[PDB]
């Protein structure tokens, strides 16, 4: 019943959301919440936040 | 009492070549944490930075397939090239190429330079022909920005590139009060701004820029 069949890949690069769930591995998985800018974390005295 | 010392910069000490120190003094208790803070914020915020925008190299269609002769695929020299540093002196929007054939690594100091624009790492890595016949051809875009820019976010053949904008100078800023000691009086601060920049700007600068910005910013307050 088929005469031809095309076949199309599409390459996506998700890059990372409000909403995914990344996890260590010692079970303590969490849904990451928000993406503060770099000035707003907290930083020791060497100044590396 | 009712007046305030102002600052001043008593020097630009140039530890190394990408990490800087200033000296602000003198400041009255008080001041050393709300100007470190404010200037800080400012400079890890907003600087103007140059970066790389569009990459289009000769026989490539898109960023995931590979070239014969190179040794990364085309991921890892665009990933390599998003870190490139250069200055522009006057134009805003400049198109650098590069052309490279024979073994060995393929260095930032191939590029060939035009009069202004301005390469300041020329042993940065790019990528290693491995053939003493395979050649690369690119032409870079780089262009003037004021923090991060996807490549989706914004806004034409199928030969450009693109990668994403880091137009940032800044990547660490720390800073440290201390008790200076002035013909004679107590409690009399003096700040020390330590900046470890990626090589493009200019301490000085960047400090004036940060507290320009800033004051003409608070003149919205006066006379509201």
């Amino acid at each position: 019943g088929v005469l031809k069949i095309v076949k199309v890949y599409l390459a996506v690069k998700r890059r990372i959301q409000p909403g995914d769930k990344m996890a260590g591995r010692h079970g303590n998985k969490g849904v990451i919440s928000k993406i503060n800018p770099i000035e707003d974390m907290p930083y020791d005295e060497n100044g590396t936040p | 009492v009712t007046e305030f010392l102002k600052p001043r910069l008593v020097d630009i000490e140039q530890v190394s070549s990408t990490h800087a120190k200033v000296t602000l003094e003198p400041l009255e208790r008080g001041f050393g944490h709300t100007l470190g803070n404010a200037l800080r914020r400012i400079l890890l915020s907003s600087m103007p930075g140059c970066a790389v925008t569009e990459v289009e190299i000769d026989g490539v269609l898109h960023e995931y397939s590979t070239k014969e002769g190179v040794q990364e695929d085309i991921l890892e020299i665009l990933l390599n090239l998003k870190g490139l540093a250069v200055r522009v002196q006057g134009k805003d929007e400049v198109i650098l190429t590069l052309n490279k054939s024979g073994i060995g690594p393929v260095t930032a100091a191939d590029i060939t330079h035009d009069g202004d624009v301005e390469i300041v790492k020329p042993q940065h890595v790019i990528c290693h022909l491995t053939d003493e016949n395979a050649s690369i051809s690119m032409r870079i875009k780089v262009q003037r920005g004021r923090g991060y820019v996807p490549a989706s976010t914004r806004i034409r053949p199928i030969g450009r590139l693109l990668v994403d904008a880091c137009y940032s100078p800044v990547e660490r800023i720390a800073y440290n009060v201390e008790a200076a000691r002035v013909e004679q009086r107590t409690d009399l601060d003096k700040l020390v701004i330590e900046m470890e920049t990626n090589g493009t700007i200019d301490p000085e600068e960047a400090i004036r820029r940060a507290a320009t910005i800033l004051a003409e910013q608070l003149e919205a307050f006066v006379d509201l």
